[PDB]
């Protein structure tokens, strides 16, 4: 199980990095990521010419070049200021000393020199004179540490955490340690757009991506260039980006909508989730890919909403893709409690009477049925032969049907009195594409 | 009186380089000057402005 | 601190005995 | 396999600004 | 390890005598403190950075 | 320093000392000497005594 990753120097990543950075215009970044690419690709079919069935892709450096679609991976658990400190620890340095103020303290432009606003910078500054002119750590190597770190993390052992930054830093340069501080934060301003790696990686990677929303495929299917996909739509077990609705003028609101009736509805304060159900197995995603299935339960047996509504589908609908917002409810006056003050609908704690409520909106995949390029009024129809709603748990948000600016205006003025955000307004016809912003749904606000 | 400035460029140059070595920048590019080496400067000298 | 044990810091060092030593 | 070395290798306007001295010696 | 000498102490030989000389006469002071002895300049390593 | 920092009682005194034959131990390599300095000023700011 040879993989390329163990055999590419972290050092080649960070040069090419840093020349990507101090470049001028794309031009010069493309040439050197594609030029990358190449060798990669060209050293990937020479290491595999026997080999039949190969897992390995780009995806060890592609999960470090773009860390913010990093999700395999937990949350590291550390910022500027732990960086910082631990930083402090391992090094020895004195605590009262220059350089560990300088390192708390980054934003302070007290300092005079460097920068007064990247951390990465002085971090770099720190440890030139501490640290070696060549690295031995690879690619893989650093996959694991960073794996390492962030299990740990979540595992609530400080030591090996420790011991891991010890080690990335004792094997590590000064351009090397400030390139792994960014992906820790997880930025790193290279000034090139995440689409136009995406398209220079292959032809059709934006789509794909927005589909699947996971590195891993992207990386694996896309390798050849040549080779294209016939179809791409959404599929099951595989987080979507969410569409989302733009501004809307009410002037004109009709103009937008090629003068024909169109839905108007209430505006959900709260998380917005997607739900994937086969059989009894349960998948949530949240807006941009994170799984929430440890909070709100992958089994009826145990969860926060999902033992309540395992009952809930009718008997024919076996697999099932839902796309809606989760809010909070209060029983006792059986009305929702608006974001804000007093509850986190992210992190509510057990104790608390308020319970979850889950309001759909739309459908995209009933019994092997990609509904994805149906209208909206279709995917509303099969939305309301999916579950019988059971208040208090999950719900269908309503929708009126209305043609008129007088019935948007009184829409927005009954939301204003009932102390709610504004209204939305919904093409029919319009179909989902995910991703997209301003496509179907537009949105009003006083 | 030679020998003594030559001392002196030799110390100044180790304070150059202890400055290099603290990872210190200067400003302007221009203002580097190259290493004295006694030898070197004498040799310049004697072929070009002894006459 | 001059005359310091380099043993026990905080102690100064103890001579070694020399008994008796008539003039 | 041959080694990663191998396969890697590492118009306008002018403008003008005068600027006079208002020195008494002027 | 090298003797100056045929009838001489090498310095590992004095290092090591000081040492455990060190070694008696806290164990009869003060049994409480701490001691370590570490080796720089050998092929093999211990440690917990593992240099 | 490691080592030191290992160590979870109170400690009133921390002292190193380096028995070595070898003045120069580093001469062919200046960075070296520099690191060594540096690491050395860091251990006198952390209270570590060098004899
Ligand atoms: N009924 C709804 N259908 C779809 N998205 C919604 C709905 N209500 C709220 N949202 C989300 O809320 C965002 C606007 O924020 P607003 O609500 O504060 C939209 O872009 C959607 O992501």
């Amino acid at each position: 199980s040879q993989t390329v990753a163990s055999h590419v120097p972290f050092a080649d990543l960070c040069s090419t990095l840093e020349r990507i950075q101090k470049s001028k215009g794309r031009a010069e970044k493309i040439r050197h990521f594609r030029e990358f690419l190449d060798s990669w690709r060209k050293f990937h079919d020479a290491l595999h010419k026997n080999h039949k069935d190969v897992t390995d892709s780009f995806y060890p450096a592609m999960r470090l070049i773009l860390p913010q679609l990093e999700r395999e991976r937990m949350a590291y658990g550390i910022k500027e200021t732990m960086l910082a400190k631990l930083y402090i620890e391992l090094l020895n340095l004195p605590r009262d000393g220059k350089d560990a103020l300088k390192l708390l303290n980054y934003r302070t432009p007290t300092g005079t020199h460097g920068d007064a606003g990247d951390f990465a910078m002085i971090a770099y500054f720190v440890l030139k004179p501490r640290c070696l002119q060549k690295g031995s750590l690879t690619i893989q190597q650093v996959n694991d540490l960073l794996d390492s770190i962030a299990s740990n993390n979540s595992a609530k052992r400080k030591d090996l955490i420790k011991k891991s930054l010890l080690q990335l830093i004792t094997q590590s340069s000064a351009l090397e340690q400030k390139w792994l501080i960014r992906m820790i934060i997880k930025d790193l301003k290279l000034g090139v757009s995440q689409q136009t790696i995406f398209s220079v990686f292959h032809n059709d990677a934006a789509e794909l991506h927005n589909v699947t929303t996971d590195l891993e495929k992207v990386c694996r299917q896309l390798h050849d260039p040549s080779v294209g996909l016939s179809d791409i739509s959404i599929t099951l077990f595989s987080a979507f980006k969410p569409m989302l609705a733009a501004i809307a003028d009410i002037e004109h609101i009709e103009k937008d909508m090629k003068h024909q009736s169109f839905y108007i509805e209430t505006k959900l304060d709260g998380e917005r989730m997607q739900m994937h159900k086969d059989g009894d197995v349960y998948k949530y995603f949240s807006r941009n890919g994170y799984n929430y299935t440890d909070q709100f339960g992958a089994s009826p047996t145990e969860g926060s909403l999902t033992p309540f509504i395992h009952n809930a589908f009718k008997a024919d609908i076996q697999i099932c893709i839902l796309d809606g917002e989760m809010m909070a409810y209060n029983p006792n006056t059986q009305t929702f409690m608006q974001k804000g003050t007093k509850f986190d609908i992210k992190r509510m704690v057990e104790d608390s009477d308020l319970q979850t409520c889950y309001c759909v909106f739309d459908v995209l995949m009933v019994n092997n049925k990609k509904l994805g390029h149906e209208t909206l009024r279709k995917r509303y129809e099969i939305l309301s032969s999916i579950f019988t709603p059971i208040p208090g748990r999950i719900e269908i948000v309503q929708k009126t049907q209305a043609h008129t600016k007088n019935e948007v205006i009184d829409a927005l003025n009954e939301a204003i009195d009932k102390r709610e955000e504004g209204i939305m307004v919904k093409q029919p016809l319009s179909i989902y594409k995910p991703d997209k912003r301003g496509e179907g749904w537009l949105k009003i606000k006083p | 009186q030679v020998r003594e400035l030559a001392t002196l460029l030799h110390m100044k140059d180790l304070e150059i380089q202890d400055y290099q070595e603290s990872g210190a920048t200067l400003i302007r590019d221009r203002l580097k000057t190259e290493p004295f080496e006694e030898n070197s400067f004498l040799e310049q000298f004697m072929i070009e402005k002894l006459p | 601190c001059p005359g310091e044990s380099l043993i026990n810091p905080g102690f100064k060092s103890k001579k070694p005995a020399g008994g008796v030593d008539f003039d | 396999m041959s080694g990663w070395e191998s396969y890697y290798k590492t118009s306008g306007r002018d403008s003008l600004i005068f600027l006079v001295d208002a020195s008494k010696a002027m | 390890f090298e003797s100056q000498s045929e009838d001489e102490l090498t310095p590992f030989d004095m290092s090591i005598q000081c040492i455990q000389s060190v070694y008696i006469s806290k164990i009869i002071s003060s049994d409480r403190d701490l001691l370590a002895v570490v080796f720089y300049g050998t092929e093999k390593d211990k440690n917990s950075v593992n240099f | 320093a490691n080592l030191f920092s290992d160590v979870q009682f109170k400690m009133s005194h921390k002292r190193i000392m380096l028995f070595t034959n070898e003045d120069n131990p580093h001469g062919n390599d200046s960075a070296k000497a520099s690191r060594a300095r540096t690491k050395a000023g860091d251990l006198r700011d952390t209270g570590i005594f060098l004899d």
